[PDB]
């Protein structure tokens, strides 16, 4: 499954995500993982403001709210779902064409945890501790390895 | 590394650089042709280079170049670029485009530095595409004058000259690349140039680039590789004519852009 790691400074992640979404076909189903330090609301509400049909899950909300969001997503009415890792525990993501790691996690095991056609991950200096582990994995999947990612693992 | 702080001077370089160059401008014709800008929140035009703060390195290089009053294109384009607003400029070669984009781009590279990725095969911070060796070299020489005493090392590559030595010159370091489009695609296919950190993109004489058949190469470099998308990179497109194909390239490549017309 195509894994693309792109260098994206923090202040550029929102504009980079907009372009990744503007290229989505009919907006196939896209799952966007965000760090809880930012929260899924910040990204969902920015997407809404920007005119996108999207929705979010959180781990502290009612099952009624979760299931309404998940149905909007699954049925393609809100084909973008924002989630933290905790919130997406147990999530059946077998119908998701595109996973976007807006924030990468601390450890490569969580990354491994997250019909999947593409995983795009945003990377910058805050993610240095996972460079070699992410490197090793991309080699295993016979995946494109950016030159700069090896020179940073060094 | 402070990128805003001039490196020590070299007499030989000043002699090579600041004697015997030309601006590529026709001041007689173009000082007296008005420029108009249109778009949302268009920054106001300047009257002097001093009206924006381009920093120590550019102001000294401006003095060594003996540049004085900006042309009208420069008066309108420099604040636009300095605000990081995308630009579509219907403006002729000879109206003052080159400095209009090089001064604020270089200025911004100096006050921002290379970025965290570079601070850690060649990954230019700025790319300028040109239709011909002659314009590419014109632009490269202007870049050399305004990167004097800076960490920015400009390079130029073009077709009809030998890829081997261009490669060997790139390997010596490249922060701003001027290129003709087919030669850059060769360099990309050979793994010599990466576009992951290209934050300033200029297409000069875009109408001629299209007319000479470079639109496939341009879409590959800009849309189908690792160049940051619009809204992330800052993009400037210059063209003396504004046919449908340039309007399409403008709509595809530029984000929320100011339109500038000479005349």
């Amino acid at each position: 499954i195509t894994q693309k790691v792109v260098w994206v400074e923090e202040s550029d992640k929102r504009s980079f995500l907009l372009d990744l979404l503007n290229a989505t076909g009919k907006d196939s189903l896209t799952l966007v993982f965000v760090d809880p330090k930012k929260g899924a609301d910040s990204l969902e509400d920015f997407l809404y403001h920007e005119g996108y049909a999207c929705t979010s899950i959180h781990g502290d909300r009612s099952q009624r709210d979760r299931e309404e969001a998940l149905h909007q997503f699954r049925s393609g009415k809100s084909p973008i779902l924002v989630a933290t890792a905790v919130a997406a525990r147990g999530l059946d993501i077998s119908n998701v064409k595109h996973v976007i790691n807006f924030d990468l996690p601390s450890d490569i095991e969580e990354y491994v945890h997250r019909n999947l056609g593409l995983a795009t991950s945003f990377f910058n200096e805050r993610n240095i501790n996972i460079t070699k582990d992410l490197l090793d994995l991309l080699v295993e999947a016979k995946q494109e390895v950016p030159s700069w990612l090896e020179n940073m693992a060094y | 590394d402070d990128w805003s702080k001039p490196l020590p001077p070299s007499e030989r370089l000043e002699q090579e650089l600041f004697s015997g160059g030309n601006t590529g401008i026709n001041f007689e014709k173009y000082d007296d042709i008005p420029v108009e800008a249109t778009g949302n929140n268009c920054p106001p035009h300047i009257e002097s280079f001093s009206d924006v703060e381009m920093g120590e390195i550019i102001m000294g290089n401006i003095e060594l170049t003996r540049y004085t009053r900006p042309t009208p294109v420069q008066k309108h384009a420099i604040p636009i670029i300095k605000e990081k607003r995308d630009l579509m400029a219907c403006a002729q070669t000879g109206s003052g485009k080159t400095a209009a984009f090089l001064l604020p781009i270089l200025s911004q590279i100096y006050s921002d530095g290379p970025g965290e990725a570079l601070r850690a095969k060649q990954y230019p911070i700025s790319l300028v595409l040109a239709p011909t060796r002659e314009l590419a070299v014109q632009i490269y020489e202007e870049a050399r004058k305004f990167s004097y005493r800076s960490r920015v090392r400009p390079c130029v590559v073009y077709g009809g000259a030998d890829i081997g030595q261009q490669i060997r010159d790139l390997e010596r370091g490249c922060h701003l690349l001027v290129a003709t489009p087919g030669r850059l695609v060769d360099m990309m296919e050979r793994g010599k140039i990466g576009l992951d950190f290209c934050k300033y993109l200029v297409l000069d004489e875009a109408d001629r680039m299209l007319d000479m058949g470079f639109e496939p190469q341009i879409r590959r470099i800009v849309e189908q590789d690792t160049m940051p998308p619009k809204g992330v990179r800052h993009t400037m497109m210059f063209s003396a004519t504004f046919p449908k194909e340039i309007q399409m390239l403008a709509r595809d490549f530029l984000d929320e852009y100011i339109f500038l017309a000479v005349g």
